[PDB]
């Protein structure tokens, strides 16, 4: 009577049978910018029905001596999608997602996954080196992984000096695979800033890390994947212009 | 009417947690043992992300207990509210220093201890409370004169010692005394956002950004605000070894979507950058599992 | 009854203080608000 | 919504997921000795939380071939706790007791308990010889086991002469390895006399009989133990003297 | 009034199966056939 859950943004429409209880990030909804806030003088752009669908990254697979994943929001949907299409094309932007994420086992597996949302999820230089101008900096493709989304490196401190035991003052949801094989968030639009750059400043990251090790007596399936769904809510677009790619 | 489609969502498009103030510690009433199924309060559901709420009334018997201890101290307001260390200058006006003026840049994140306390919230807006304490390298105070221009950002910063910038017919600056209680000024939020950021998941410019060295990630100029100029008030070169550290208050602070608190060691500015070699564990090392100390 | 001696706003030490605590914005941000002691799956 | 259970008395707190229904004996709570039926004339004691706790017996492990076990009460409950060091101190006394006893298993396994407390649960001497001088007669050790609790000889007479089968008169709740690892019985004061002894005279036994044998196919948990937490309601004490050990 | 964790238990310290007088032997009603789910009375738990 809660296992059960139907959410339908767009034209798709999503379903989990195991997983329960929507976490929503801080109690607030996402909403549009309201009047008295806003500064971009020129009508802002609201499609609602093709950008607002539940987009569905790369599939990612979980051994047994895996580390975790990490995307970037909205970089992951900037090649891809009518919402692709129209961030290239617009200087200012605000959303608010509805982040979902999956990991399907056996009653026989065991296991669990640590989801979370990062706001403005820096990374860190790996290395003892203070040199100014020789400290080491991480790449682009390394902050900015795009939709396939890299892994970590050492995730006892997030790849930022953060240690994630304390990872849950932000919103999460766990997925354990003894009670549910799906977790989902839906978060609001977090920025100091009404609206912001798409392929500048993303908004928030998203964090996939198997803190207890998938461990399965042999004679089971041994692929594990972990697919990530996204939905963005009450998108906005201003300042039309030409192509950006990056 | 023409199509209902268009004026339904419109209607429906609205506005979609009342706190109570909470003055005093929380009480507690009694309760007695029950013996009943259905009603559990202990085997909540963690995975949900949620706190769970076993109260500890609906663990134990408890007492009744009318509390009284303050929370007044542990609000962010009076947590901010001590001042601390920012910066030193180093203004070597002596023989072989023929420049007589010193330029720092306003960066918080240079030392640890008021560091990690702006860290726990992502967005912060306040008012600053700056306070200039002045000496020499011996500790010792002298009958000299200072100035401290601010130099915002886009302004000429000043040359020299007889610079033209220390005219100050549009800048502020602070004339004070060696031998004087400590300068002290309040300041504003003068962002051109409308709240502080500490982190920043980009970049400042579009283009392209190289994988190689990434020297521009993680720097929003919307916190970066400028320069703080200092000089002796003399046109010739009096020799002393002067450093005179700067102190900041926060108040009317208001945070926003706290973050943890960073366990390992800074080793840059506006970097966050750890070390894989060492990686400093949180916790102290035990000697097995069952061996609480 | 806290004064100002000058006519800006940040120049106040500890204007107004406030209590106001909401646990339910991080401890349980959760859709459908779970009972306080049953089961919550 | 029925198969959860919260019990919690003094500062315990017991809770059981899958084993449920609470069965009470004789359908009458435990309650404290009324005005007009006691007769110790001097004024008794209600300490109601340091001796009304769950406290929790020794650990019985069950193999394939075991036969069972048993106590008695309040005699498991005279050297430890501080209802033990008020026994000691107290010739009468009066309370009612909350049985619970758990036996864990895993789904795959089977089998399953008899669980029921027998009250003025006498013991029988095992042999043939009619001689009264020289009759067979059960040892102290074996009548009063202590915490620990003494095994059966031959289960199928209860060692008393009276037959397994019809021992369901009995307050009784039965742990069954498919549906219910727990099982929990709340009994009252049965005595013939408002107060008594408690290092003399035991009020009631406890039976925990393997009738179906634990069988679950070679490669499992093989050491399936049994745990029996006890907790008195309503306790009283009085006449105080000397320490008594026995 | 001094402390309320004395008072409470104090009154709350009360009396905490009216059987009927079965004269005769117990009677039937009728039944028919009932085809429905939910309601079971064979599949109890001994
Ligand atoms: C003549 C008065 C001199 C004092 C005025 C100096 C300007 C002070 C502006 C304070 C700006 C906010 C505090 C600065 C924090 C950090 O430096 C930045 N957020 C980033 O590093």
């Amino acid at each position: 009577s809660d296992r059960v859950a139907q959410l339908t943004v767009g034209n798709s429409s999503i379903t989990t049978q195991e997983a329960a209880n929507i976490v929503l990030a801080y109690g607030e909804w996402p909403e549009y910018c309201p009047d008295t806030d806003a500064t971009a003088v020129d009508k802002p752009t609201r499609p609602d029905v093709s950008v607002n669908r539940f987009y569905t990254l790369d599939s990612k697979m979980w051994q047994e001596n895996s580390t975790g994943w990490y995307w970037k929001f909205p970089d992951v949907l900037n090649k891809t999608g009518v919402f692709g299409q129209n961030a290239q094309f617009h200087y200012l932007y605000r959303s608010g997602f509805c982040l979902h994420v999956q990991c399907n086992a056996s009653k026989f597996h065991q296991g669990a996954l640590l989801v979370a949302v990062i706001p403005e999820f820096v990374l860190a230089g790996r290395g003892s080196n203070t040199k100014p101008n020789e400290a080491p900096h991480p790449g682009f493709n390394t902050t900015f992984p795009g939709t396939a989304g890299a892994s970590f490196n050492d995730p006892y401190v997030l790849d930022s000096g953060v240690p994630l035991s304390q990872s849950l003052i932000y919103p999460h949801q766990w997925i354990n695979l003894r009670t549910n094989n799906c977790a989902t968030i839906i978060v609001p639009y977090i920025n100091a800033v009404p609206f912001d750059s798409a392929i500048n400043h993303s908004n928030f990251g998203l964090i996939v890390v198997p803190v207890s090790p998938l461990k399965y007596s042999s004679g089971a399936t041994t692929a594990i994947p972990i697919t990530v769904t996204i939905a963005p809510l009450n998108s906005e677009f201003g300042g039309l212009r030409q192509a950006v790619s990056q | 009417d023409p199509v209902e489609d268009i004026i339904h969502d419109a209607l429906s498009s609205t506005v979609r947690t009342s706190g109570q103030d909470v003055n005093t510690a929380a009480g507690t009433a009694p309760s007695s043992h029950r013996l009943e199924t259905g009603r559990v309060p202990a085997l909540q559901a963690a995975e949900t992300g949620a706190t769970s709420n076993a109260t500890d009334e609906n663990m134990i018997e408890t007492r009744c207990v009318m509390n009284r201890n303050g929370v007044l101290e542990a609000t962010i307001s009076h947590f901010f509210s001590r001042s601390g260390l920012v910066g030193v200058v180093n203004l070597t006006d002596g023989g072989t220093d023929t420049t007589g003026y010193a330029v720092w840049d306003i960066d918080i994140m240079g030392f640890v201890q008021l560091r990690r306390k702006c860290e726990m919230f992502t967005y912060m807006r306040f008012n600053a409370e700056f306070t200039f304490v002045t000496t020499t390298e011996n500790g010792e105070a002298r009958p000299f004169m200072l100035q401290y221009m601010y130099v915002p950002p886009g302004a000429p910063k000043p040359t020299g010692r007889d610079a033209f910038q220390w005219q100050t017919a549009t800048n502020p600056s602070v004339f004070v005394k060696l031998t004087d209680p400590p300068a002290q000024v309040s300041v504003p939020f003068m962002s051109p956002a409308s709240a502080y950021q500490w982190f920043y998941d980009g970049y400042p410019t579009f283009g392209q950004h190289p994988e190689t060295s990434n020297t521009t990630y993680g720097q929003c100029p919307n916190n970066m605000m400028g320069t703080f100029a200092v000089r002796v008030v003399s046109r010739v070169a009096s020799q002393l070894k002067l450093q005179t550290r700067v102190y900041m208050k926060l108040k009317h602070v208001r945070a926003w979507i706290p973050r943890p608190i960073r366990s390992q060691p800074y080793l840059l500015k506006n970097f966050p950058n750890y070390d894989s070699s060492k990686i400093t564990y949180s916790a102290r090392d035990r000697a097995s599992i069952k061996q609480a100390n | 009854t806290n004064i100002n001696y000058y006519k800006d706003s940040y120049a106040a030490s500890a204007s107004r203080q406030d209590f106001t605590q909401d646990p339910k914005k991080f401890t349980q941000p959760v859709l459908d608000s779970i009972r306080e002691l049953s089961a919550p799956l």
